[PDB]
């Protein structure tokens, strides 16, 4: 096709350019070529040090994706600069593994124990491993629903309440320390409906156990409330978005900043004490957004990366001060980095919680990069 | 070199 040859030219050409660019734009580029492609990507909280040795190893949650050999949950080790056969190791290497059944959509591990890890199957089941009793037949299985997912959360303030998105409009939410199991089976504690088409993503509030978001193709942001009675009314509901909306996440240092990425090339800066109005748009990708990070490290500073392979990170308090026409090109204000290292859709990507503005990303052409915009970028 | 944010800005 005529169209992907030039898109392609395009995109080599770019390309090159990034690459030349790289020694200005970052402090830290990593680009890993796994063997398989990997749909999900999030850091584990532990870091591992040894005296001595010029850097920290810290570990990423991947996966695998093939609809034709072996998928495996991945646990990938990687060796990060410090403040400054037998031979030494490369930087990125796999320390776990688990055969999967199918593709892994997202992994996340569980707040409470980082050995816990749930899954989001191309089937309709919703699995949970502990990378422990793997030194494969998942570790528990959850019934639920019957299509396919990517939205996945663990409720931080409850332990083994999940929560899962799916394709079948509906909203899971299971008790992992459920009571029994009748064959390593857990049923769904409830099931939220509420809502006309796909749900896209899920998310539970921060800091209060019984608040979560969700949020679908039918264009809609809801908020619900698990001590309400009717597993149908959402506490509140809210037009976001034009088109599809594909994701959600709260502000790590506030109890009412919401975002959510949508379809129509935008990202939605929300606050629940008003959910009548938009505080603001974040506008300059050129396709769908299906992640939406804040940093954990920044209050005013989230991420967000979707189908035109470009990884967008935001800046909240430069939203409003004037800016210079022939600068204010390229974008808005709030727009402070753009990350265009890849050369396919990212599927996913994770922001470093322990080396601030170290991130992850994962794209289809099965390449990982670790990276770090220059410090002058952010600084000063 | 303040070009190094208007670098960044392009993409």
């Amino acid at each position: 096709s005529f169209d992907d040859a030039v898109e392609e030219r395009v995109i080599n050409e770019e390309y090159k350019i990034w690459k030349k660019n790289t020694p200005f734009l970052y402090d830290l580029v990593m680009t890993h070529a796994l063997e398989w492609p990997s749909l999900t990507a999030q850091w584990l909280p532990d870091v591992t040090k040894q005296d001595g040795k010029d850097y920290s190893v810290h570990r990423l949650i991947l996966g695998t994706h093939t609809s034709d050999e072996q998928n495996h949950l991945l646990i990938a080790s990687v060796q990060l600069p410090s403040e400054d056969f037998g031979s030494v190791c490369g930087k990125i290497e796999i320390e776990i593994k688990i055969n999967h059944e199918g593709e892994v959509n997202r992994a996340r591990y569980m707040p409470q124990n980082a050995c816990v890890i749930a899954t989001k199957t191309p089937s309709s089941d919703v699995l949970v491993f502990d990378y422990t009793k793997h030194p494969c037949q998942p570790d528990l299985r959850l019934r639920g629903h019957q299509k396919e997912g990517y939205g996945l959360s663990w409720n931080p303030n409850l332990n083994g309440y999940l929560l899962s998105a799916s394709d079948d409009h509906t909203i899971c939410l299971w008790d992992i320390n459920a009571t029994p199991k009748e064959h390593r089976v857990i049923d769904a504690k409830n099931i939220f409906t509420g809502h006309t088409a796909v749900v896209e993503d899920v998310a539970w509030h921060l800091l209060h156990e019984s608040l979560f978001g969700s949020v679908a193709d039918d264009q809609k942001l809801m908020i619900w409330d698990t001590r309400n009675n009717n597993t149908s009314k959402p506490s509140h509901t809210v037009d976001a978005h034009t088109a599809e909306v594909n994701c959600l996440s709260f502000n790590p240092y506030s109890e009412f900043i919401l975002a959510t990425g949508s379809a129509d090339k935008t990202v939605a800066l929300w606050d629940l004490r008003n959910l009548k109005l938009k505080l603001h748009s974040f506008e300059s990708h050129k396709d769908e957004i299906f992640q939406v990070q804040w940093s954990p490290h920044n209050e005013t500073i989230l991420a967000s990366s979707g189908t035109d392979r470009r990884l967008h990170v935001w800046d909240l308090s430069k939203i409003g001060e004037e800016q210079s026409t022939e600068d204010a090109e390229d974008g808005p204000p709030e727009l402070l980095f753009i990350h265009g290292g890849h050369t396919a859709k990212i599927s996913d990507f994770s922001w470093n919680p322990n080396e601030p503005w170290i991130i992850c990303s994962v794209s289809e052409d099965n390449i990982m990069q670790v990276w770090q915009m220059a410090e002058n970028v952010y600084n000063d | 070199k303040p070009a190094i944010r208007r670098l960044a800005r392009r993409g």
